[PDB]
RNA sequence: GAGCUAGCCCUGGCCAGGGUGAAGCUGGGGUGAGACCCAGUGGAGGCCCGAACCGGUGGGGGAUGCAAACCCCUCGGAUGA
RNA sequence: GAAUGCCGGCAUGAGUAACGAUAAAGAGGGUGAGAAUCCCUCUCGCCGUAAGCCCAAGGGUUCCUACGCAAUGGUCGUCAGCGUAGGGUUAGGCGGGACCUAAGGUGAAGCCGAAAGGCGUAGCCGAAGGGCAGCCGGUUAAUAUUCCGGCCCUUCCCGCAGGUGCGAUGGGGGGACGCUCUAGGCUAGGGGGACCGGAGCCAUGGACGAGCCCGGCCAGAAGCGCAGGGUGGGAGGUAGGCAAAUCCGCCUCCCAACAAGCUCUGCGUGGUGGGGAAGCCCGGGUGACAACCCCCCGAAGCCAGGGAGCCAAGAAAAGCCUCUAAGCACAACCUGCGGGAACCCGUACCGCAAACCGACACAGGUGGGCGGGUGCAAGAGCACUCAGGCGCGCGGGAGAACCCUCGCCAAGGAACUCUGCAAGUUGGCCCCGUAACUUCGGGAGAAGGGGUGCUCCCUGGGGUGAUGAGCCCCGGGGAGCCGCAGUGAACAGGCUCUGGCGACUGUUUACCAAAAACACAGCUCUCUGCGAACUCGUAAGAGGAGGUAUAGGGAGCGACGCUUGCCCGGUGCCGGAAGGUCAAGGGGAGGGGUGCAAGCCCCGAACCGAAGCCCCGGUGAACGGCGGCCGUAACUAUAACGGUCCUAAGGUAGCGAAAUUCCUUGUCGGGUAAGUUCCGACCUGCACGAAAAGCGUAACGACCGGAGCGCUGUCUCGGCGAGGGACCCGGUGAAAUUGAACUGGCCGUGAAGAUGCGGCCUACCCGUGGCAGGACGAAAAGACCCCGUGGAGCUUUACUGCAGCC
RNA sequence: CGAUGUCGGCUCGUCGCAUCCUGGGGCUGAAGAAGGUCCCAAGGGUUGGGCUGUUCGCCCAUUAAAGCGGCACGCGAGCUG
RNA sequence: UGGGAGAGGGUGGUGGAAUUCCCGGAGUAGCGGUGAAAUGCGCAGAUACCGGGAGGAACGCCGAUGGCGAAGGCAGCCAC
RNA sequence: CCGAGGGUAGGGCCCGUGACUGGGGCGAAGUCGUAACAAGGUAGCUGUACCGGAAGGUGCGGCUGGAU
RNA sequence: GCGGGGUGGAGCAGCCUGGUAGCUCGUCGGGCUCAUAACCCGAAGGUCGUCGGUUCAAAUCCGGCCCCCGCAACCA
C-alpha cells in the first residue's frame, strides 16, 4: 500500500514511497553481500555505453540464489525479508538446516518463518521450487530458468508471473511477463507463486531529485539538439520531426522490429507478446 | 582566476615521465627523437 | 594533451545562526466498531530568512586596465539535482 | 625606396600618461659621502572568522649572519625575497616506505588483433581511506613531538620462568561503515570573583577604596573515582562455511539479562616535571618562596563502533581473535620479566601570498584546522577592540574646468526616459492584525499598524547549587526621567493591482544572451524473452546488468485539471508461404573456333532460381493533411436551408487583432486631462487549434508587458560640500601613431566633400590649461554585398561510394 | 569595401526664406471687431504634457505663435542604444 | 426452547453449453447479409465438417401468475 | 482618562450601472425539416452518456402512462 | 513582377490533340395528388469575356485588350 504526503512542499504534492510493511530486518547478511562497482555506463574503454547514467545512492550488491537445485531436499526456513536495492523485488533471507544462509527473491505471501524447499518431490505450495514438469498446468510461478542448470531467467521483477499453458515433450508452455507464449525445457527450475512488492509500479518518483538518487541523469531530447548530434537536431525555433522518427544513430524508432530473424529460439516462441 | 596551469608532481611524473614515455610506441620515438636532436633533459625535471 | 574545462569512477571534507512545524506517537472527544476532530509531543522538506561557500541579476567604474573578464553597489542558491 | 617586407639600430608622441586599491600620516634621535623612504623612540590611523596563527599543495635556499648597492625594487635607498661569502634542516614514537586494500593501472593463466598492439582470472601496484607506538617544557642567530630535561610507550632478536595441542598464504569472526535529528557525562574555550599573588599609581574637581591596573596554570605511568562503548554462559545433535576443525552457522535443553561480571576507551585525580603577568632596569634581568583557589557559561570536539527516525538502503583488504591442516610435539605458540636490536627519505624558509598559479613584488585564483572580548534576539552577521600584523616601495604643494566615489537641498514629486534606468523609500526584534483565490499546504513578512532607551519599587518560572546564598537564562506589573530622535552608531524587505510565458527547486552560451531555452517528475508510442535490444570495439571483450517485461533501450509530449476530433490516396513502419519482377548458381534447345580424328576450347534460349522491389491489407501521442463558387427567410441585413464542382478527408471542442493580425493605432468598452502600449470584449483567424499538444490553472520567477500608492536630484533646474584624480614643484618615465611638412577662412575648381590648385579675405614668433567640428582622424587587408569553376559546417526522394543490416 | 559607423533621441548650435508669430503694406465679396489673399521683412521668438524606438502623426492643456527646410536624413575620437 | 422455506448478503472455489480466435485435418466456389441489395469476407483456399488449444462473459431446461430483501436489487453448482 | 468626529489602511452586505454575452417570455398570416398524439408510420416515456443544422438519434439500464 | 481562369440561369466537362458544344441542377409544358413537395413523361435556352491574326474551318492555335482570383516582393 503505497504512502503519500501532504503536499508541504511542491515535490511531495505526489511522491509516493513504498510502505516497506513486509520488510522485518533493515540491515543485510554481511556474509552474502559484495560490493557493488558502479559503473556509470562507461564500459571498459572508458567510453559511455548507455547514455544518462550515474551518480546514484551508494549500494552493497546481495547475492541472489538463482539456483535453487543447489539444494534439493533441504529444507530452509524464512529468516527474514529485506530491501534489496539492487532489484524492485523483497528478497528473503533463508536459513536452511544445513545452517547455510542464502538470498532468493520473496514471492507474493511468503510469511517469515515458514519452510520453504527445493526438488521434483516439492509440495506444490508459495515458495517451493519444482523443475518445470512437475509443477502443475495453471500454476503461477516466477523465478524461471531459460535453459536447464544455468540460473532463473525469466520474471525476476516485482509482481511478475508467468503461467504454465500446457506440456509438450521435453518441453512445457509458459505465458511470460509479457505476454508471449514460450516452450521451455521442463527440467527448468521454476519457483510457484508470483514475485511480490506488486504495488511497486504505482509509485510516483515524485520530482527530477528523486531520478538522481536512481542513478539516472537528465535524459535530453534529440529535438533539442543540433544536426551534428541527432536525427531531430536543428531547426529555427521548434521542428516537428520532419522525417520518420529516429534514435541518435539513425535507425527509425516507430514500429522498427529489431529482434533477429534467424535466431535459434525462434523454433520455440509460439506467440509475440500482446499489447 | 582559476588559470590552466596547476602544479603537481606526481601528475606531472605519471604523465610525461621516463617511464609513461617507455611504455607506449609513440612515447619510445619521443625519447628517440629527443636524443637524436641533443636535448639535455629528453623528459620534465620534477623533483619527486 | 582532460594539471583548463565537461562527465563519470574511488576515497575524504564542508554547509554560522534563526524560521515554519508534515507523517507518526500520546491523550481527550466521537462511533456498534470506524472514519474523523482537538490538544500536546514530534522534527519532516530539490521548505522559508541569511553568513561561509557556490553563483553572476541590474546599474556604474575600468577599456595602452590592478585584470587577455577586474573593482564597487545591488541580486540568485545556500540539506541539495 | 616601397612587398601592413625581414633583422637590427635610433627617432616621434614627451619630460606627456603613469608610478597598481583613498587603511594615513607627524615629529625627535641614530647611521652614512648621500636619508620623506634604512634603524630606534613617542604620537596617529588600518586589519582582528584577519590584513593574526597552524597544516597540506606548489615553490626550491627565497631561511640566519657578515660585508655590499652596478643592475633588480615602478621614486629614493645606507634597506631588501637583490650581489659576495660563511652558517643552518638532527626522529624506533610526526609524515611516507620495509603493512593493507579503493577506483583505476598492470597482469603467470587465457582470449584477440596485418605489424604496432587490444583485452583478461588470480596476483601485483595503487591513498588525503584502513592499520600503527609521544606528551609537556627548555635551548639556537637559524632546527626541534627530531637536540636536551622529565615522565611514558612500540616492534624485532635472544635468554629465564609459568602456561598451552602448537601450527596458515587455508575456514570463521571482526575490521565494517549512509542521511537527518538527538540523550547523558565530560573536556577544549570563555565570563565573573568582596578570595589569593603583584611592581606600583592617587593626577585635573572628587577618590587611600570591598580603589585602579596585572595575574591566578600546563603535563603526567600504576592505582583509584565519575561517564560511556563492546560482550551472554553451559551442554547435546550436525549432513552447511569447496580438505580438516573443538571455531563459525542451524536445531534442542538448562541458567543468566533495562543488570551484574569480564574487556576497552574518554575525563578527573595522581608520584613527578614544568610554566608563571603587569611595571620598573639594561631578547634579558627583576617582579617571585609569585600566587596557582571558588562560581558560572559550555561545544559542532571527547566517551563512540552511543540512541531514535527515515529511504535513496549506505567500500575493500590487512592488523587483531578464533578454528584447525600438513607437519611437529628436545619443537612451537601464549603470558610475565630481563638484556640487546631498531634502517631509508622528508624536516630550513614562504604558504590567501612580494617566495604558489596568473610574462610583473599584478586590487584576480588557491584545499584543511585555531579564530579571543563587549554590545546589538541569535551567529563565523555588524561596530569597536585583544593577541598578533600592518599604513599597501614615489613624494611635496595647490584648492580651476572636467571625471570618478560620496553628503545635503527650497517648491514640485516620474513632469525624466525606450524603461522610475539609477537613486530614494521600506528595513531587526516583539505584539496587534491580514483579502481575492487555492491543489487547503498556501497565498503571508500579504496589506497595515503599535512598541522598542534610561531609573526606582513589587513580583512569577527555569538552570547550577542542596531544598538556601551566589551566579546564569526566560519573563510579568506599577511609577517615573530625558532628547528632535531610544534596533539613537553599523549590519537588516518598498508595497499593491493586473496580464503574457514557463508548473515548481533546478540547468545553460568559461569571456556580450540566465530566458519564454535545457532539465524535470508525469503521460503516450515503439523496440527488447536474455548469449536481449541498443551502444563502443577489426576482434576478443566490455557496457546493458551480475538486471529479466512492475525490466532495459529509443522517440515525442512535459506538474495538475478538463480534453485531444476527421483523413491510411502518397511516405514510413507492421502484416501477407499466392502472383509479377529479380543477381550468382543450376539447366543446356541450339549454335561457334580448332584439329586427320578422338578431343580440347568459347557462346548460349526455354525452364528452376533469395532478399529487395512492385501487388493486397493494417497503422496517427507514425512523416503529414484537414476546400471552392452560387442561391435562399413577409423592411433591411445576415443566412439555419438548398444547388454544384473537387478531395484521401475538408479544422471538431476550445481559443482568437494573440510572443500568431498583413490592411492596423481594426471596432467598441475600461483605465488617463490626453493611452500606436495595456486590460476586457467583437470575429472576414493575410497566416489558432488539439502530445512540434488545445484551453485553463493555486504556487513559484534576479523572465517580459500595463497601472496605482509610497518616496525621491530621474526631471523642472540646477546649487553647494567631501575625498581620489586633473593643475603646480622634485624623482622615475611609456604608448598606439608617424611619406615628409614651412600644416589658416571663404567661394570655386579638381577622381564628384581641398591646409597643399585658382581668386579673394585674414593672420607678428613660441607655448600652457581646456573642447572635440575637420585632418574623408586611430584601430582592424569590410563581418554586409558581389566576385573565386576558393574553403568549411549542416540537409536531402542531388551523384557516387562505404560501415551496418537483409 | 588595406572601413566614410548606419534610425531616432539628448546636447550644442548655425544658416536659408518658399514667414507660424511679432513689425510695415496693397486688394477684399474690408461697416466695426475679427478673417481671407498677395507684397515687404530672417531682428527676435516659435510652450508643457499622453501614445509609440519612432521621424512623422494623433490627442490633452495653453499660446502672440505653437513655421518649413539645409548643415554627411548637422552633431556616437560629445552622450545615449 | 425446538424447528422451516428462501436467486437475502459477503468471500473463495469450480461445471457444462455457446461465440470469437489460434494450430492440425479434410475439402472448393462461394460465404454473409437484406424489403431487395451493397459494403465486407473468400482460389494468398473462405463458408459448411471433424480433432486440438487459448480466453472472456453469461448461466439453457427446472422457471411459475413462483421465492428472498427495507429499497436499489438478487438465478449453474459447491463450502465457509 | 474617556470622548463627537476627523484621518490612513483593510474587510463584509446591499443597490445602481457596464462594451459584450446567455438563455427566457411575447408578437394574424416568415425560412427548414416532421420529433410527439393512431403501432403517428423506428411503441413512448426515462436517468445518464456521446453525437448532430433543428426538432432529435444512438448506447446502457429502467417504467407501462404500450398497442395487437 | 511569375501563374491560372472567363462557355445556356447556377456549378462544372470539352481547350492539350481544329471540323462533333456535354453532365447535375434550374426554367417551361403535361402526368399523379383533394392540394403542395418528392417522383414520372417531354421541351427550350450556350453564337464559348473581347478585338486581331493563323487556317478551307477557331470555344480549341498564336497575339493585344478588359476582367476574376492566386504565388511573390529577398540581402541591406
Ligand atoms: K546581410
Ligand atoms: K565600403
Ligand atoms: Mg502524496
Ligand atoms: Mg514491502
Ligand atoms: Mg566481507
Ligand atoms: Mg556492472
Ligand atoms: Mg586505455
Ligand atoms: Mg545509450
Ligand atoms: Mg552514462
Ligand atoms: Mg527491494
Ligand atoms: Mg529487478
Ligand atoms: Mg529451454
Ligand atoms: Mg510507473
Ligand atoms: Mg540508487
Ligand atoms: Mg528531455
Ligand atoms: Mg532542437
Ligand atoms: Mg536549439
Ligand atoms: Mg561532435
Ligand atoms: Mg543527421
Ligand atoms: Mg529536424
Ligand atoms: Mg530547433
Ligand atoms: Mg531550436
Ligand atoms: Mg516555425
Ligand atoms: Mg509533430
Ligand atoms: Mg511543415
Ligand atoms: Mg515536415
Ligand atoms: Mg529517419
Ligand atoms: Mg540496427
Ligand atoms: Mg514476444
Ligand atoms: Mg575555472
Ligand atoms: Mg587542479
Ligand atoms: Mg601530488
Ligand atoms: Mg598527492
Ligand atoms: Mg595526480
Ligand atoms: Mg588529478
Ligand atoms: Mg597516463
Ligand atoms: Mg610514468
Ligand atoms: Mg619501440
Ligand atoms: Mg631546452
Ligand atoms: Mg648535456
Ligand atoms: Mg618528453
Ligand atoms: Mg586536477
Ligand atoms: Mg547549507
Ligand atoms: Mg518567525
Ligand atoms: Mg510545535
Ligand atoms: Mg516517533
Ligand atoms: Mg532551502
Ligand atoms: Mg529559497
Ligand atoms: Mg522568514
Ligand atoms: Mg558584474
Ligand atoms: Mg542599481
Ligand atoms: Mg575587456
Ligand atoms: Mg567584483
Ligand atoms: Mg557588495
Ligand atoms: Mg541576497
Ligand atoms: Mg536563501
Ligand atoms: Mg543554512
Ligand atoms: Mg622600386
Ligand atoms: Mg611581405
Ligand atoms: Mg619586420
Ligand atoms: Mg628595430
Ligand atoms: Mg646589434
Ligand atoms: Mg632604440
Ligand atoms: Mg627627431
Ligand atoms: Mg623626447
Ligand atoms: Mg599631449
Ligand atoms: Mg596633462
Ligand atoms: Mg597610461
Ligand atoms: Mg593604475
Ligand atoms: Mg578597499
Ligand atoms: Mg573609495
Ligand atoms: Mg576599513
Ligand atoms: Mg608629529
Ligand atoms: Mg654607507
Ligand atoms: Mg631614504
Ligand atoms: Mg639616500
Ligand atoms: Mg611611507
Ligand atoms: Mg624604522
Ligand atoms: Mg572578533
Ligand atoms: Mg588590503
Ligand atoms: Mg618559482
Ligand atoms: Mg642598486
Ligand atoms: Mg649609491
Ligand atoms: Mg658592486
Ligand atoms: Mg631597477
Ligand atoms: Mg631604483
Ligand atoms: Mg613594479
Ligand atoms: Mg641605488
Ligand atoms: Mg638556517
Ligand atoms: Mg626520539
Ligand atoms: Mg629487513
Ligand atoms: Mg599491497
Ligand atoms: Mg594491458
Ligand atoms: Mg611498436
Ligand atoms: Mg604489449
Ligand atoms: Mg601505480
Ligand atoms: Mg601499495
Ligand atoms: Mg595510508
Ligand atoms: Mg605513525
Ligand atoms: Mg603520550
Ligand atoms: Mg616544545
Ligand atoms: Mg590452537
Ligand atoms: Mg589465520
Ligand atoms: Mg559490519
Ligand atoms: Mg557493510
Ligand atoms: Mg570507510
Ligand atoms: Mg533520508
Ligand atoms: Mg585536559
Ligand atoms: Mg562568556
Ligand atoms: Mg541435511
Ligand atoms: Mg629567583
Ligand atoms: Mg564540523
Ligand atoms: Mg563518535
Ligand atoms: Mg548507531
Ligand atoms: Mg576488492
Ligand atoms: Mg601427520
Ligand atoms: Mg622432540
Ligand atoms: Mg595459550
Ligand atoms: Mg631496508
Ligand atoms: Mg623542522
Ligand atoms: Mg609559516
Ligand atoms: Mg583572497
Ligand atoms: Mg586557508
Ligand atoms: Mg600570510
Ligand atoms: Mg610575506
Ligand atoms: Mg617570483
Ligand atoms: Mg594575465
Ligand atoms: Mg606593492
Ligand atoms: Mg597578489
Ligand atoms: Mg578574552
Ligand atoms: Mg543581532
Ligand atoms: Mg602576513
Ligand atoms: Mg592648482
Ligand atoms: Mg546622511
Ligand atoms: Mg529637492
Ligand atoms: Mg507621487
Ligand atoms: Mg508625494
Ligand atoms: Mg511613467
Ligand atoms: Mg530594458
Ligand atoms: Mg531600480
Ligand atoms: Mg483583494
Ligand atoms: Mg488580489
Ligand atoms: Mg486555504
Ligand atoms: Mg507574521
Ligand atoms: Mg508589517
Ligand atoms: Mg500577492
Ligand atoms: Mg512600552
Ligand atoms: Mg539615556
Ligand atoms: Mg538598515
Ligand atoms: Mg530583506
Ligand atoms: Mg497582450
Ligand atoms: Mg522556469
Ligand atoms: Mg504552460
Ligand atoms: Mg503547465
Ligand atoms: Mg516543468
Ligand atoms: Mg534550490
Ligand atoms: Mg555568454
Ligand atoms: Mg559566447
Ligand atoms: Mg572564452
Ligand atoms: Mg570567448
Ligand atoms: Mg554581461
Ligand atoms: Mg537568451
Ligand atoms: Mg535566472
Ligand atoms: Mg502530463
Ligand atoms: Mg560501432
Ligand atoms: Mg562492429
Ligand atoms: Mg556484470
Ligand atoms: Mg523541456
Ligand atoms: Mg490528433
Ligand atoms: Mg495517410
Ligand atoms: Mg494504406
Ligand atoms: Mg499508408
Ligand atoms: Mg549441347
Ligand atoms: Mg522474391
Ligand atoms: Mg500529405
Ligand atoms: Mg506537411
Ligand atoms: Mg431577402
Ligand atoms: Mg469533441
Ligand atoms: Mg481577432
Ligand atoms: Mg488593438
Ligand atoms: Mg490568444
Ligand atoms: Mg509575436
Ligand atoms: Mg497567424
Ligand atoms: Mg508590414
Ligand atoms: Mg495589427
Ligand atoms: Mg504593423
Ligand atoms: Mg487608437
Ligand atoms: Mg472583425
Ligand atoms: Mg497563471
Ligand atoms: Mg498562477
Ligand atoms: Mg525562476
Ligand atoms: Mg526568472
Ligand atoms: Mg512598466
Ligand atoms: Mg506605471
Ligand atoms: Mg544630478
Ligand atoms: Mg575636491
Ligand atoms: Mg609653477
Ligand atoms: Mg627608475
Ligand atoms: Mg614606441
Ligand atoms: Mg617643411
Ligand atoms: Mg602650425
Ligand atoms: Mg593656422
Ligand atoms: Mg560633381
Ligand atoms: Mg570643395
Ligand atoms: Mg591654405
Ligand atoms: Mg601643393
Ligand atoms: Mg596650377
Ligand atoms: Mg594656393
Ligand atoms: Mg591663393
Ligand atoms: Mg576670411
Ligand atoms: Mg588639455
Ligand atoms: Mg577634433
Ligand atoms: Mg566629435
Ligand atoms: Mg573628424
Ligand atoms: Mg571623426
Ligand atoms: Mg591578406
Ligand atoms: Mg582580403
Ligand atoms: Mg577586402
Ligand atoms: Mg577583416
Ligand atoms: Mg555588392
Ligand atoms: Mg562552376
Ligand atoms: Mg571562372
Ligand atoms: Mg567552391
Ligand atoms: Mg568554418
Ligand atoms: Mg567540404
Ligand atoms: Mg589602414
Ligand atoms: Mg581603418
Ligand atoms: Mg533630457
Ligand atoms: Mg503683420
Ligand atoms: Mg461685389
Ligand atoms: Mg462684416
Ligand atoms: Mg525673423
Ligand atoms: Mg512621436
Ligand atoms: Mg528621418
Ligand atoms: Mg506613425
Ligand atoms: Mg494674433
Ligand atoms: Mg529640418
Ligand atoms: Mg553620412
Ligand atoms: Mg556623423
Ligand atoms: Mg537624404
Ligand atoms: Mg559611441
Ligand atoms: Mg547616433
Ligand atoms: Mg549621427
Ligand atoms: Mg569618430
Ligand atoms: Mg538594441
Ligand atoms: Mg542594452
Ligand atoms: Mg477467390
Ligand atoms: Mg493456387
Ligand atoms: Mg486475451
Ligand atoms: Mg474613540
Ligand atoms: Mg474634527
Ligand atoms: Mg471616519
Ligand atoms: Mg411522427
Ligand atoms: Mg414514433
Ligand atoms: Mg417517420
Ligand atoms: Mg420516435
Ligand atoms: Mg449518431
Ligand atoms: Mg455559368
Ligand atoms: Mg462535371
Ligand atoms: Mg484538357
Ligand atoms: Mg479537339
Ligand atoms: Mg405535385
Ligand atoms: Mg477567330
Ligand atoms: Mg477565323
Ligand atoms: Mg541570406
Ligand atoms: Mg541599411
Amino acid at each position: 500500500a503505497v504512502k503519500k504526503f501532504k503536499p508541504y512542499t511542491p515535490s511531495r504534492r505526489f511522491m509516493t514511497v513504498a510502505d516497506f510493511s513486509e520488510i522485518t530486518k533493515t540491515e543485510p547478511e554481511k556474509s552474502l553481500v559484495k560490493p557493488l562497482k558502479k559503473t556509470g555506463g562507461r564500459n571498459n574503454q572508458g567510453r559511455i555505453t548507455v547514455r544518462f547514467r550515474g551518480g546514484g545512492h551508494k549500494r552493497l550488491y546481495r547475492i541472489i540464489d538463482f539456483k535453487r537445485w543447489d539444494k534439493v531436499g533441504i529444507p530452509a526456513k524464512v529468516a527474514a525479508i529485506e530491501y534489496d536495492p539492487n532489484r524492485s523485488a523483497r528478497i528473503a533471507l533463508l536459513h536452511y538446516v544445513d545452517g547455510e544462509k542464502r538470498y532468493i527473491i520473496a514471492p507474493d505471501g511468503l510469511q517469515v518463518g515458514q519452510q520453504v524447499v527445493a526438488g521434483p518431490d516439492a509440495p506444490i505450495q508459495v515458495g517451493n521450487a519444482l523443475p518445470l514438469r512437475f509443477i502443475p498446468v495453471g500454476t503461477v510461478v516466477h523465478a524461471v530458468e531459460l535453459e536447464p542448470k544455468k540460473g532463473a531467467k525469466l520474471a525476476r521483477a516485482a509482481g511478475t508471473s508467468a503461467q504454465i499453458q500446457g506440456r509438450e515433450g521435453d518441453y512445457v508452455i509458459l505465458r511470460l511477463p509479457s505476454g508471449e507464449l514460450r516452450k521451455v525445457h521442463g527440467e527448468c527450475y521454476a519457483t510457484v507463486g508470483a514475485v511480490g512488492n506488486a504495488d511497486h509500479k504505482n509509485i510516483v518518483l515524485g520530482k527530477a531529485g528523486r531520478s538522481r538518487w536512481l542513478g539516472r541523469r537528465p535524459h535530453v531530447r534529440g529535438a533539442a539538439m543540433n544536426p551534428v548530434d541527432h536525427p531531430h537536431g536543428g531547426g529555427e525555433g521548434r521542428a516537428p520531426r520532419g522525417r520518420p522518427p529516429a534514435s541518435p544513430w539513425g535507425w527509425q524508432t516507430k514500429g522498427l522490429k529489431t529482434r533477429k530473424r534467424r535466431k535459434p529460439s525462434s523454433r520455440f516462441i509460439i506467440a509475440r507478446r500482446k499489447k | 582566476m582559476k588559470r590552466t596551469w596547476q602544479p603537481n608532481r606526481r601528475k606531472r611524473a605519471k604523465t610525461h615521465g621516463f617511464r609513461a614515455r617507455m611504455r607506449t610506441p609513440g612515447g619510445r620515438k619521443v625519447l628517440k627523437r629527443r636524443r637524436q636532436k641533443g636535448r639535455w633533459r629528453l623528459t620534465p625535471a620534477v623533483r619527486k
